[PDB]
């Protein structure tokens, strides 16, 4: 979720991620460890040979038959994990990860409590506001000249000044506010 | 062999295209990227900046709604296969429906009126 | 499919006739019965 | 239910299946040393790897940020922050 | 605050129409 | 903090594991993995749980008790 | 006991294959897996342009010298393209062997193209196109090639359409020289009078260093193509002959009973009557070609089918045998010389992989017997929708229900 | 604290006595229900009621009259 999607994927990419989905979707027909375990290593064979095919056209000829012959022997109900997208805990606890910019809303009577927790807060805000100008100023100096153009963005490269865009990377709802 | 049907759909392994990709492919696949990229740094700079109360729009479904509610009259154009299909669709079952009901009633009222129905315990209508 | 019957009857000419007076043979006996169903019906009561 | 995590209770962890992986000596594995440059494994061991980890851990280093969990550092913090853990 | 130039239009009939459209909706000009 | 157990305690011998190894060994492979799934069946959880023990869980004391109060009704 | 062909693999994956023999001169060639299959109709004649100006002069030999070196040794040079397959040989005395390795190496790498001579091979091509025409075999072999595979990459000629030749530059070419030419793709063939480990280490001092790998990871693939059963038909009552060929879909390279249609060839009115068996990669045309005057069109038809229907209903052990007996001949006799012999190591390591060993296509005529014979002919020729291009006076050339109908018999 | 049953990694998570017990428990009980009940109304299986094999009733008593 973090670091962007690449515009093409390459031919490893494409493999290494079989042997991913591959080795998972062995283990919700083989769920025994040991049945598992062996009959796993035997896969990785599949993947270790055919591995230094320097002939592209054969390799993306193995590849396109790896992912029919996956498709057809695949679990319909495999191992996916409770927190993951698809999962059973999916975005659960997501009714309790309010966004944050909600306690600017607070009567002061409540912000009264809770005291040494604003104190922090509104450091945080002159942090915020104190480098969008170069943040800002850097995501363009820095921009692209004419041409491809990622998702990516740039480090800090000065000192005091904070990653581009910050924010909402940090400041992000906790994941389980439980 | 999978077959896709216009639902569930060819993935995207087992796509031709996704294997067999040109330069040509590739060039238009980083393209999209970049438009992505770009309006990606649009939102993002107009979301993470501070001193901001005004509503970030997301135009691209303000295009969406006026396609769909206040620019479609003036993209129609009466030909067949619309004032055909325009017409068994708002007439049709309303037709369809007069010859169910006038029946039913029709049986009905005969019933009672030679007196067959036998509206018993039914003192409420 | 009719792929399986192509192959075995109405590929080959000869199974083609085959097929054919065959069906014709049992045709009769099936569109006689079904017919006279219907006609029957249409006049029950008439007949006879 | 269980206590929270700790970035040094997901770094004794992380070394700790890393130590039990044959290929990987148990006595050159350091967390800033690198899996395919200076431990030795190939790219299909980095997957074996990641998976260890997201079975150890229990949740899915999504592919996009696992083709990158190299040092065996990264996924020491990727790890953390992923759950939270601010020490 | 948009102006109907960014607003959807009618079928784009000559192909200089068809690549103004793909712009307005943030598309490649021959995705459109 | 919590410690955990020495890395070194887990060993493939002695469980399901070493007989996967053994075969896969024949064919030349060799799994590397195996050690980390060791504590599975490495110790307490170790024995084999038979079909027959869960249904029959407790069957020795209810049958224990069971007598007990055929003998107590016996009495009177 | 032909001396067997030798292969060894470089780790670009140019196959070096070689069959060495007592003759004093060598045909050495290399076999580039492209041709108008691989072109997208953007790129038509890409190929062939690419095999006009790869005799032009390259960087290393800038123009004519280049060909001076190939008179000085008085070595002969040779390039053709098909739709599939691309070829550079050179037939040259053994003794001069480095050399011309070493030219062949220039002619696939290191080229140069040269803008002025991209204008001059342009009216060359386009010329030739403008009066090829005039050759109807040709005419009704790309008709043929174009209504069986239309709507797939199997349809465009070799030279493509006058209008991509004028409109191609020297970057589009580039692509094509840069993306159908990798290492993995190419055999560098030997025949006659060379020593395997000379070639091999000829191979690895000159042509190492072919690319092996797309630009990004844009590996070209292919998709079988589709045979269609279609006819058409190019009327044009002024010329003196008519030029007619029908054509069933064929198995393709690696499917074996290739052999017993080749049989089938061999037991098989006009004034030329020629059948083929064209094979591309898991596909082919299989059927006959004619050459005839308009008021015998159609009895020559009749005859052909005639024959098709009695090789799938009765045929016997003699004809079967004398069919055999010509495939023997054909294979062993064309197998003779230098150039043919580097010609089949070429093919058989672009198509099968491997050189396939005349005893091994003598075990395969000899399990062929009648009734496989009849089997295969039957799942071909039996109840299949033809091909059918016509050039020439073709107005009594039967249409499509007519030859469909003679493509099966009421009786079996 | 933070510890209520220290957590375990890789060994056999340690059981609190009266984990067992109620188990053995609940289970023991289900096994002394069964064992009772089968002993004092065994008619699970066997049923209490013979049933009669409907070809062994002599004619007469089925009022079967001999041909008249
Ligand atoms: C009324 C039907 C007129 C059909 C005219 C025509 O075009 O010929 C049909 C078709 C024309 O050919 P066709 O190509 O439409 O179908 C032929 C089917 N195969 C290929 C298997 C031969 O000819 C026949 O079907 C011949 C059938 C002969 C049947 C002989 C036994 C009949 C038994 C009857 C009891
Ligand atoms: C069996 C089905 C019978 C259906 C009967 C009713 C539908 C009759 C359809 C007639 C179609 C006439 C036609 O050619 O198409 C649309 C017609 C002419 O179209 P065109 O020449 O393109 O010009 C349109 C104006 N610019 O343009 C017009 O005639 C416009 C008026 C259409 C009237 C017919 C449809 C009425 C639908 C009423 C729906 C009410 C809810
Ligand atoms: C969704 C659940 C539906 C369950 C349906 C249950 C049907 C029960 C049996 C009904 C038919 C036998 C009834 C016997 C006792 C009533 C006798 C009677 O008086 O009904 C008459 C009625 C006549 O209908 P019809 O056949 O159209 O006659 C037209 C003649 N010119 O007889 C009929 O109406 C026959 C048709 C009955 C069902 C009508 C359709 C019901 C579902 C409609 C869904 C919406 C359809 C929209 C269609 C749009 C078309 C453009
Ligand atoms: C659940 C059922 C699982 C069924 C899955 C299916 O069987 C998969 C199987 O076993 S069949 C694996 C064969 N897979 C290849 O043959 C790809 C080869 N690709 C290359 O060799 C590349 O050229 C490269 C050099 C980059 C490899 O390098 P790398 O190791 O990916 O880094």
């Amino acid at each position: 979720a973090f670091c962007a999607p690449p515009a093409y994927l390459t031919h490893q990419q494409k493999v290494l991620r079989l042997y991913k989905r591959a080795l998972r979707h062995l283990e919700s027909w083989c769920i025994h460890r040991d049945k598992y375990r062996y009959f796993a290593c035997l896969m990785r064979a599949r993947f270790e040979e055919h591995k230094n095919e320097k002939d592209m056209m054969r390799a993306t000829q193995l590849l396109r038959e790896a992912e029919e012959e996956f498709w057809q022997n695949q679990h319909p109900q495999p191992y996916i994990f409770p927190d993951s997208p698809g999962g059973t805990s999916f975005e659960r606890y997501e009714c309790y990860k309010v966004p944050e910019w909600c306690l600017d809303y607070w009567h002061p009577s409540e912000k009264a409590m809770y005291p040494d927790y604003f104190s922090k807060r509104e450091q945080w805000k002159k942090l915020r506001m104190e480098s969008w100008d170069r943040e800002v100023k850097q995501l363009q100096e820095e921009t692209s000249p004419d041409g491809i153009m990622t998702e990516a963005l740039p480090p800090a490269r000065r000192e005091g000044d904070l990653p581009p865009l910050w924010w909402h990377i940090v400041t992000r709802p906790r994941e389980r506010p439980t | 062999k999978y077959k896709p049907a216009p639902l569930a759909t060819l993935p995207s392994t087992l796509d031709p295209a996704e294997y067999d990709v040109s330069p040509e492919t590739r060039r238009a696949q980083v393209e999209r990227l970049s438009i992505r990229a770009r309006l990606k740094r649009e939102y993002l700079l107009q979301y993470n900046d501070p001193k901001r109360v005004s509503h970030i729009e997301d135009p691209a479904l303000i295009r969406w709604t006026y396609a769909r509610s206040a620019n479609i009259y003036p993209n129609f154009r009466p030909t067949p296969k619309n004032s055909l299909l325009g017409a068994v669709a708002g007439f049709g079952p309303l037709i369809f429906w007069y010859y169910v009901f006038k029946t039913d009633r029709d049986r009905k009222e005969r019933l009672i009126q030679e007196g067959k129905l036998d509206r018993k315990f039914n003192i409420s209508y | 499919i009719p792929s399986r019957l192509y192959s075995l009857l109405f590929r080959r000419t000869s199974t083609f006739a085959l097929t054919i007076a065959v069906g014709a043979l049992f045709f009769e006996r099936a569109f006689d019965q079904g017919a006279d169903a219907i006609y029957e019906h249409i006049n029950e009561g008439k007949l006879w | 239910d269980a206590p929270p995590l700790t970035l040094d209770g997901i770094k004794d962890r992380v070394l700790y299946v890393l130590k039990l992986y044959d290929k990987i000596d148990p006595e050159k594995l350091s967390v800033n040393s690198h899996f395919m440059k200076d431990l030795g494994l190939d790219s299909l061991d980095q997957v074996e790897i990641i998976m260890a980890m997201e079975d150890e851990f229990g949740f899915e280093i999504p592919d996009i940020d696992a083709e990158k969990l190299m040092c065996p550092q990264e996924i020491v913090d990727y790890i953390a922050d992923k759950k939270d853990v601010y020490e | 605050h948009m102006t109907k130039d960014m607003l959807p239009g009618s079928y784009p009939r000559t192909p200089e129409e068809r690549a103004a459209a793909a712009k307005k909706y943030n598309m490649r000009v021959e995705d459109y | 903090k919590m410690e955990l157990p020495d890395y070194r305690q887990w060993k493939i011998e002695g469980t399901p594991l070493e007989t996967v190894q053994k075969k896969l060994a024949a064919r030349g492979l060799r799994d590397p993995w195996a050690r980390n799934e060791a504590w599975r069946y490495m110790g307490g959880f170790a024995g084999n749980i038979t079909f027959p023990s869960v249904i029959l869980k407790g069957f020795k004391w209810g049958f224990a008790a069971f007598v007990v109060a055929l003998g107590a009704e016996y009495f009177l | 006991s032909v001396p067997e062909t030798q292969v060894s693999i470089l780790d670009n994956g140019l196959r070096v294959a070689s069959e060495q023999s007592s003759h004093a001169t060598c045909t050495v060639g290399v076999w580039i897996d492209a041709g108008s299959r691989y072109e997208t109709e953007k790129n038509n004649g890409a190929g062939y342009f690419l095999e006009h100006l790869a005799f032009k002069g390259t960087k290393n030999r800038p123009g004519n010298a280049l060909e001076k070196e190939v008179e000085s040794i008085g070595a002969h040079l040779n390039a053709y393209s098909t739709r599939e397959h691309t070829a550079y040989l050179i037939k040259a005395l053994s003794k001069d062997l480095p050399k011309v390795v070493e030219l062949l190496a220039d002619i696939v790498q290191n080229s140069s193209l040269e803008d002025s001579q991209i204008e001059k091979e342009r009216d060359v091509i386009l010329r030739e196109m403008q009066e090829n025409d005039a050759s109807m075999q040709n005419v009704v072999f790309d008709y043929l090639h174009a209504t069986a595979f239309q709507g797939t990459p199997l349809a465009q000629a070799v030279e493509g359409p006058s209008e991509n030749v004028r409109r191609l530059s020297r970057t589009d070419l580039t692509d094509y020289l840069n993306r159908h030419y990798k290492a993995p793709r190419m055999v560098l063939a030997a025949a006659g009078g060379v020593e395997h480990q000379q070639l091999l280490d000829l191979a690895q001092k000159h042509l190492s260093s072919v690319s092996r790998v797309y630009e990004e990871d844009a590996v070209p693939g292919l998709t079988p193509c589709r045979f269609t059963g279609s006819e058409i038909r190019h009327r044009d009552d002024a010329l003196p002959l008519a030029h007619v060929a029908i054509a069933v879909e064929g198995p393709g390279w690696a499917n074996p009973d290739n052999v017993t249609l080749q049989v089938a060839n061999a037991i098989i009115l006009c004034q030329s009557f020629q059948t083929f068996n064209i094979s591309y990669s898991d596909t082919g045309l299989l059927g006959a070609h004619f050459v005839c005057d308009a008021m015998s069109i159609d009895d020559m038809v009749f005859f052909l089918q005639g024959q098709w229907m009695r090789l799938c209903t009765s045929a016997t052990e003699s004809e079967v045998t004398r069919g055999k007996n010509i495939l023997r001949n054909a294979l062993v006799s064309h197998l003779d010389g230098t150039t043919p012999v580097c010609e089949d190591i070429g093919r058989s390591l672009l198509t099968y992989g491997r050189r396939i060993p005349l005893a091994e296509w003598e075990s395969r005529i000899q399990e062929v017997d009648a009734q496989m014979l009849r089997d295969i002919c039957s799942k071909y020729f039996y109840d299949q929708c033809p091909a059918v291009a016509g050039y020439g006076p073709i107005e009594q050339l039967p249409d499509y229900n007519r030859i469909r109908s003679g493509m099966f018999w009421l009786r079996f | 604290g933070g510890v209520h049953i220290q957590p375990r990694y890789r060994e056999f998570p340690q059981l609190t006595r009266s984990q067992v017990i109620q188990g053995e428990f609940l289970s023991s009980l289900m096994w002394f229900w069964i064992l009772w009940r089968f002993w004092h109304d065994s008619d699970a299986v066997l049923g209490h009621f013979s049933y009669p094999d409907p070809s062994q009733w002599t004619d007469e008593e089925l009022g079967i009259p001999p041909d008249d």
